[PDB]
């Protein structure tokens, strides 16, 4: 029991719970021996015939099951380089879209000025831009002294002037 | 030979004690990471399978002290710690290397900074850097000395900004995003600029 | 110390255990690396976000905070101080051996 | 000839040979024949070896069986070996990545001694791959093909050594058996011995003797002679056999207290039982010839036994006396010397069998553990064979030596020469071998032994050299892993047809005589003193009644990859091996237009290579086409060939394959039907005709560079179909699933035209690098989305747009039209991997046309990339006016050794524009040797020329001085070869005469498209922030410290720092600069690179504390 219970919570990288470990090794257990029996791999659906449980289940089973794979092993027949070298860092900054999104706050500062500055401020706070937070319509009210309503309306103007061609071709490009 | 360190020890402000270890740092996740890759499959530096290692005797080593166990199983226990950390500062120093799957020694600390592999002479000396191409070499002997030839493709993809402002300026794509679509269409205005 | 390459000497010694536990921001002592179903770390593990910072860029564990006003807080339910993502490279642990 | 469909290639061949050259793929086939036991090797064996008629898993299994338990009264045992047929045939296994592989069959009959019950049950074995009529084997669709390994013969080794400090010779010994502990006998420094047992340096021989139950009457009796020994056992300071067998204890397993029986037990299980050491069949024979142990009894008991440990004692103590010849006692006697390890009478050759052979003793070893395990946890008579089996190990270890292997490596497949040169190699690296950091400078030569087994030209130039080589043409395996050469055999100066065959070691007590002697059709040379190899590898002077031995024929040494180089004898031996490595990579054009000076090796290596249709069985064609041809056998039925057009190799080459037969010709059985992709005729062509000039043209030549005319872009002499395959599958995910769909995200609609509504391209329609492949939609699930997104979709109405588009794009720098769409799904019930449930494949080819940076060579060693293609104007022309097509530079050959290229160049235009000699009165004095019907030689007709028995000096000069014109009345070039030529340029005709001729030139495979790479903002790596490396991936330069060396002695600074920190590094100063020279704005000041901070946290995480310290 003692051993049998650390193999299950202890021998793994990715930690895998007994209760289905149990199940991992009972799956294995049947495959193996129906595959001698029939001669052939067992299709996970009379895989799952014989663990009258739906086939989708073991299919998630047999790739949980899955242990991970050493970054540092070489990988090339002959002995020159690691694995490691050839992972792209994804949560690296483009350096390109960076650029790209400072131009974009730049033609949007550039399309509010050229509006009138009460919607400007409208429509920046309504989005959260130059604070962390968009706010709703009563915030709006509480600092232009107005009811919601008319914020309503002043964001449709907002909107309405913004399908502008003269804006909408300028900022569509920028996709 | 015993006075050589002996002095070091007592000249400089550092006690001995750190000789002997009792409390282990623990290298930054992103230093050794965890990455799934295309497929499912995920892949570890081995140092994550040498850190378990240690995890794991160091709390068995506590559950054996506070149940109470017979002096050889702690002694076992404590022998197996120790080696643990040894397996973790330096692989294969003391008897046969801590192996993993497929039988190759495992990386550890000492392991990766030793060598041509090493970081040292690896990524701190010489780096991997960008802006930079490789092609066959042609005889150019209609060159003059100071010049050299250098092929269309390789020095588009060279000056990609260079030439991503310069046409961006000449009104020939109205952003920068439309610079760099052209760029890599490769639309005939590109060449004129690239020259 | 703070990294604006004006340096004037680089030094190396030997490191006794109060240096090595007032270098971590923790105390890893589960061998938990990453949970097999949710894909997350977990508490206390190799990869614990409380110990070495969030993994997403300003939120905390169950994402009681999603934005970027909150800076420099560390929530009170798991302790996951939300801040910028690669602290993860920056911040360490450490092992109290018995 | 002796083929049916062979053209009529003259040759200049002074000689016949007395045997044809063997089926050179026949070390591939035996080997798996022998590992298989079929009746065809069935039949092999019965007149090679009778005595014991026995396969490679009929032996393992023999081995295995009988199998019980720790009480002997149950039992099992394995027997019949059955194999079953193929699964499915070769091409359908190719195309949906499954094995080619049959099930395995064997009978297990499990005894029980306590009673006795009987049960024959027939266990499925497992899956077996096998190995097809090429010689290759297929895993997961992918033809992988295994290659022979060289190792050191299990066996016994004496060696002599120096002690450089009073010039005492001392001789050592390893026995070095396979799957044992070693024992090093050896006279010490002093007088006395060491025994070194497993790697313990102590107790002289005096308590081994001992413990084999001796005293030291028997130690005094049988050395008395030997002073050395008699010192020893004087000093044996030990009298008791239990006291030996505790010394051994000591020095054997400490930290065990020894008891009286533990020692003897423990030195039977640890030499002379077969479980812990068990010199293979081949070691025991080994070690029987080098003691002369016995001589005429079959082989059994391969453990080591004790009289071979006395006869071990007594060669050594011998040998340090001085001694020649050594009789055991109750064995033949044996000459005494030092035994060679790079001698190819110790050096076998385990070939696939031995390999596969290796792999099933692991998996059955693994097989005996678990049933022996099982057999006893279950109770009596409720046990059976099946349940006491589990095939798992056995498939698991076939897979595993299959895939993730180095010695069984992928095929190099990218002309017929490199397929065949692939098999039949020899490697030294791997499992069991030697690596090229564990190779020494000593093994890498080559040996006397080497002629006639293995090439001695043939290796790769890099770190590989000499680890490497390939076998001969003539050479032959042994069915005991010995490598073995055909040779005549002469008696008293009469020369013999019978062909017998001798290995290395045989070749020692009897003398060979030349390849190309003086043979006067009675056997008898006519002068006595002939070239012959001696003992040693000495050659030297010799009357011919005292030759015992002839080579079969010339080109005996050389493998069939450097028999195909003409006038091979003129060349240096490293621009010979050049050469021979370039042939191996040449690429397949579209033409492949026959070599107009060859060797008949060609002929034989096309034919055989197996991608050119053969017609097994005669008869009349029945019809014709391009993609299978109808043949009507004698025998009333017929057979059709499908022929395989446009495959990609695995390389990415073509390989088409173009009927040359017609609807009503009749085709003899072995005649030529189709011709592979580097095949004319049926014969090797793996390249083009070329009019050459050798002069220097205006540096456009210079250093190696090649320069050509603008008609071999025209007239497609030299371009190339590659064909590339890109793999994209949609797997299942926690986000849902991933659609092949046109649904994609954000796309335009010119780049729509040419995909279906199935979301893939166009059959026949041109893509490049850039261009959506197929339309693969992946849910992105949720991510911030930014405020500016929304104003975004404010302003045209833009859909959130909820999915990723990862669809697959042409990867940079290539272009082309597409051949075929493979597609498997799930729902096509399909055997996908468990996870994916769509993956579709394409298929993109491009005519790669000949440009600038290709390279070219010839097939003697001169190699270059392509300098330019100049105008068909600018070209020096003949007054014929034909431009010439390819000029390379005269300062090269003269200085680089390879004139045999210039040879191949006279005697290629002399075949060119034909010749005639004059018969008028008589022959001339030239031509009295050259065969008749050479004599007579029409345009463009084809010669050819063995390598080492060729056209002379004489024979060609001859042949140049009558070369009759084509159509006008004009004899181009001079008797001395050089012909007047009229430069293009300037017009002007030039002040001397150059050489011309038409040469035999050849595309290698490193062509400039697949060369040429650049980047300016790619990806990154995961733990340091530099950019990764390779074509593959964007890659980006090693700036190594090699080149920091070079920057710093500059003085550069700025421009060093700059490429260390912000331009791979400093990732905020990467985003910074990238940002300021868009804005055209000033590049900011570097800041510290990444990489060192990695490095300060990783010495911190060594319990160093490291502190930088401002001030
Ligand atoms: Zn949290």
């Amino acid at each position: 029991q003692a051993i049998t219970r650390a193999m299950a919570d202890q021998a793994r990288t990715i930690r895998i719970p007994v209760h289905m470990v149990e199940v991992i090794n009972k799956l294995g257990r049947i495959q193996r021996e129906l595959l001698q029996d029939l001669g052939r791999e067992p299709t996970p659906e009379e895989l799952a015939k014989e663990m009258d449980i739906t086939p989708e289940k073991v299919l998630e089973i047999q790739q949980y099951a899955r242990e991970p794979i050493s970054l540092d092993q070489t990988i090339g027949d002959e002995g020159d380089s690691q694995l490691g070298d050839f992972i792209e860092d994804s949560e690296a900054v483009v350096a390109v879209d960076a650029v790209s999104f400072t131009l974009l706050q730049d033609q949007l500062q550039s399309v509010l000025d050229t509006l009138s500055e009460r919607e400007a401020g409208v429509v920046r706070l309504r989005f959260g831009l130059t604070d962390g937070q968009p706010r709703t319509l009563d915030e709006i009210g509480q600092v232009y002294g107005v009811t919601r309503e008319r914020i309503r309306q002043i964001e449709s103007k907002t909107m309405s002037k913004l399908r502008h061609p003269s804006r909408s071709q300028v900022l569509r490009d920028y996709l | 030979k015993r006075l050589k360190v002996v002095a070091a020890f007592q000249q400089s402000g550092n006690s001995p004690m750190g000789m002997v270890l009792d409390a282990v740092p623990v290298i930054p996740p992103e230093l050794r990471p965890m990455v799934q890759l295309d497929g499912g499959r995920f892949a570890t530096s081995d140092l994550n399978d040498l850190y378990r290692r240690v995890i794991n005797r160091n709390n068995r080593l506590k559950r054996l002290i506070d149940l109470g166990a017979p002096e050889i199983i702690v002694n076992n226990e404590k022998r197996m710690l120790q080696e643990s950390v040894d397996a973790l500062f330096d692989n294969g120093r003391r008897g046969r290397p801590v192996t993993g799957p497929g039988n190759r020694p495992l990386k550890s600390l000492s392991d990766l900074l030793k060598g041509k592999q090493g970081r040292f002479r690896q990524n701190l000396l010489g780096k991997r850097v960008d802006y930079s191409g490789r092609s066959v070499i042609v005889v150019g002997p209609q060159l003059k000395l100071h010049q050299c030839g250098l092929p269309k493709l390789m020095a588009l993809e060279l000056f990609k900004p260079f030439v991503m402002k310069r046409l961006v300026d000449l009104n020939h794509a109205q952003n920068i995003k439309s610079a760099k679509r052209m760029v890599e269409r490769q639309r005939p205005q590109v060449w004129d600029v690239l020259e | 110390m703070l990294d604006v390459n004006f340096f004037d000497e680089l030094r190396i010694g030997l490191a006794t255990a109060e240096d090595i536990r007032q270098w971590s921001y923790g105390e890893v002592k589960k061998p938990e690396t990453i949970n097999y179903r949710t894909l997350k770390p977990e508490k206390d593990g190799l990869f614990c976000e409380k110990i070495f910072g969030p993994t997403r860029d300003w939120e905390c564990y169950c994402g009681k905070y999603k934005r970027v006003r909150f800076k420099g807080i560390i929530c009170e339910r798991c302790g996951v101080e939300v801040t910028r993502a690669k602290v993860r490279r920056e911040r360490m642990g450490h092992i109290e051996l018995a | 000839n002796s083929v049916p469909g062979a053209p009529n290639r003259v040759s200049f061949a002074k000689l016949r040979e007395p045997l044809e050259v063997p089926g050179l793929l026949d070390v591939q086939t035996d080997s798996f024949e022998w590992l298989i036991g079929s009746p065809r090797w069935r039949e092999s064996a019965a007149e090679r070896g009778d005595v014991n008629p026995v396969g490679g898993l009929e032996e393992v299994l023999y081995e295995l069986s009988p199998i019980e338990d720790f009480s002997g009264s149950m039992s099992l045992s394995f027997s019949d070996p059955r194999f079953d047929d193929v699964k499915a045939p070769v091409d359908e296994c190719k195309d949906k990545d499954m094995t080619y592989a049959a099930p395995l069959f064997v009978t297990a009959e499990f005894i029980n001694n306590n009673t006795g019950e009987i049960k024959s049950q027939t266990v499925f074995m497992g899956d077996f791959p096998m190995m097809t009529e090429k010689g290759t084997f297929i895993i997961n669709g992918t033809e992988r093909v295994v290659v022979s390994q060289l190792v050191r013969s299990p066996g016994v080794y004496f060696d002599e050594t120096i002690d450089k400090s009073t010039d005492k010779t001392l001789h050592s010994v390893k026995v070095i058996p396979s799957r044992g502990a070693w024992l090093e006998f050896d006279v010490d420094k002093r007088d006395t011995v060491g025994v070194r047992i497993d790697r313990k340096r102590r107790q002289p021989v005096t308590v081994l003797l001992k413990a084999l139950g001796w005293t030291s009457e028997q130690i005094v009796e049988r050395f008395g002679f030997s002073e050395i020994m008699r010192s020893t056992l004087e000093k044996d300071n030990t009298v008791g056999t239990d006291e030996a067998l505790l010394d051994i204890y000591r020095k054997l397993r400490p930290g065990e207290p020894p008891t009286k029986e533990s020692a003897q037990t423990l030195l039977e299980n640890l030499f002379f039982k077969e479980k812990r050491y068990d010199l293979a069949r081949v070691g025991r024979y080994k070690v029987n010839k080098k003691l002369g142990l016995h001589v005429g009894e079959p082989i059994t008991s391969s453990t080591l036994t004790e009289e071979d440990v006395v006869a071990t004692i007594e060669y050594l103590v011998r040998l340090h006396e001085g001694q020649t010849t050594m009789t055991v006692p109750g064995g033949v006697e044996v000459p005494v010397e030092t035994d060679d390890i790079d001698h190819f009478g110790n050096r076998r050759l385990r070939t696939v069998g031995e390999l596969i052979q290796n792999q099933i003793r692991v998996g059955m070893s693994r097989m005996e553990r678990v049933v022996r395990e099982r057999m006893t946890t279950q109770d009596v008579e409720a046990i059976t064979p099946q349940t006491l089996i589990n095939i798992r190990p056995v498939v698991a270890a076939i897979k595993e030596f299959f895939g993730t292997s180095q010695l069984s490596q992928f095929m190099d497949q990218n002309n017929p020469l490199s397929g065949l040169t692939h098999k039949r190699r020899l490697s030294a690296l791997g499992p069991g071998g030697l690596s090229r950091e564990r190779a020494g400078l000593e093994v890498r030569d080559v040996h006397p032994s080497h002629y006639g087994r293995m090439c001695p030209i043939e290796t790769p130039e890099g770190p590989n050299i000499g680890l490497i080589g390939s076998l001969s043409v003539y050479a032959r395996v042994n069915p005991f892993g010995f490598i073995e050469t055909p040779y005549r055999k002469v008696v008293d100066g009469v020369v013999s047809d019978e062909i017998v065959y001798l290995t290395a070691d045989e070749e020692d007590r009897h003398v060979v005589a030349q390849a190309n002697s003086p043979i006067d059709a009675d056997g008898r040379f006519v002068e006595p003193r002939v070239l012959v190899r001696r003992k040693a590898g000495e050659v030297e002077y010799v009357p011919s009644s005292e030759v015992d031995y002839m080579d079969v024929s010339p080109r005996q040494m050389v493998s069939v990859a450097t028999a195909m180089i003409p006038f091979l004898e003129h060349d240096d031996a490293n621009r010979a091996l050049m050469g021979a490595n370039m042939q191996r990579q040449a690429v397949p054009l579209v033409r492949s237009e026959a070599p107009l000076v060859g060797t008949g090796m060609e002929l034989r290596a096309a034919i055989d290579a197996g991608d050119v249709v053969v017609a097994e069985e005669s008869g009349v064609i029945e019809e014709v086409s391009a993609d299978y041809i109808t043949v009507m056998h004698d025998n009333g039925t017929r057979r059709t060939y499908r022929m395989r057009k446009f495959a990609r190799s695995n390389h990415g080459t073509c390989a088409n394959q173009c009927p040359i037969v017609d609807a009503g010709d009749r085709v003899e059985a072995g005649q030529v039907i189709a011709d592979g992709p580097c095949t004319d005729d049926g014969e090797m062509a793996l390249g083009k005709n070329l009019l050459v000039a050798i002069m220097p043209w205006e540096g456009h030549n210079y250093e190696d560079a090649i320069i050509l005319s603008n008609r071999l872009v025209e007239e497609d002499v030299l371009t190339s179909i590659h064909i590339e395959e890109h793999e994209i599958d949609a797997r299942d995910t926690k986000l849902g699933a991933e659609e092949i769909t046109r649904d994609i995200p954000n796309i335009s609609d010119e780049v729509l035209a040419d995909l279906d509504e199935r979301g893939i391209v166009r059959i026949g329609a041109e893509v490049r690098d850039g261009d959506i492949l197929v339309g693969k939609v992946t849910p992105k699930g949720e991510t911030e989305l930014t405020p500016e997104e929304r104003l975004l979709r404010a302003i045209f109405g833009e859909k959130a747009r909820e999915v990723r588009d990862t669809s697959l794009k042409v990867p940079h720098g290539e272009s082309g039209k597409v051949i075929g769409i493979r597609v498997f799904s799930r729902e096509d019930e399909d055997e996908l991997p468990a996870g994916v449930n769509e993956l579709v494949r394409v298929y993109v080819a491009q005519k790669r046309k000949i440009s600038d940076g290709d390279k070219l060579a010839g097939r003697h060693g001169n190699k270059g990339v392509i300098g330019k293609i100049l105008p068909v104007e600018d070209m020096p022309f003949l007054a014929d006016g034909t431009p010439v097509d390819i000029i390379l530079n005269t300062h090269g050959v003269p200085r680089r050794m390879n004139i045999g290229q210039i040879l191949e160049t006279h005697l290629g235009w002399c075949a060119h524009s034909g010749w005639k000699v004059d018969a008028a009165k008589g022959v001339p004095d030239w031509a009295a040797r050259l065969p008749d019907e050479l004599l007579e030689a029409q345009p463009n007709a084809i010669v050819s020329t063995p390598v080492f028995d060729g056209a002379q000096e004489a024979e060609l000069q001859g042949l140049l001085s009558c070369t009759l014109p084509n159509r006008d009345g004009d004899v181009l070039v001079d008797a001395d070869g050089k012909a007047m030529l009229f430069d293009g340029r300037s017009g002007e005709p030039f002040p001397y005469p150059v050489t011309v001729g038409y040469m035999y030139i050849m595309k290698l495979h490193h062509l400039v498209d697949d060369k040429i790479h650049a980047r300016s903002t790619g990806p990154y790596s995961m733990i340091t922030q530099q950019p990764l490396g390779g074509k593959a991936q964007f890659g980006g330069q090693r700036f190594g410290e090699m080149e920091c060396w070079a920057m710093q002695a500059y003085g550069a600074a700025y421009t060093l720092q700059e490429l260390l920190t912000i331009k791979s590094d400093d990732t905020v100063g990467r985003v910074k600069v990238y940002e300021a020279i868009v804005k055209g704005e000033n590049i900011p000041e570097p800041g510290i690179p990444e990489s060192f901070k990695v490095l300060l946290k990783e010495l911190q995480s060594l319990c160093l504390n490291v502190e930088v310290l401002s001030s």
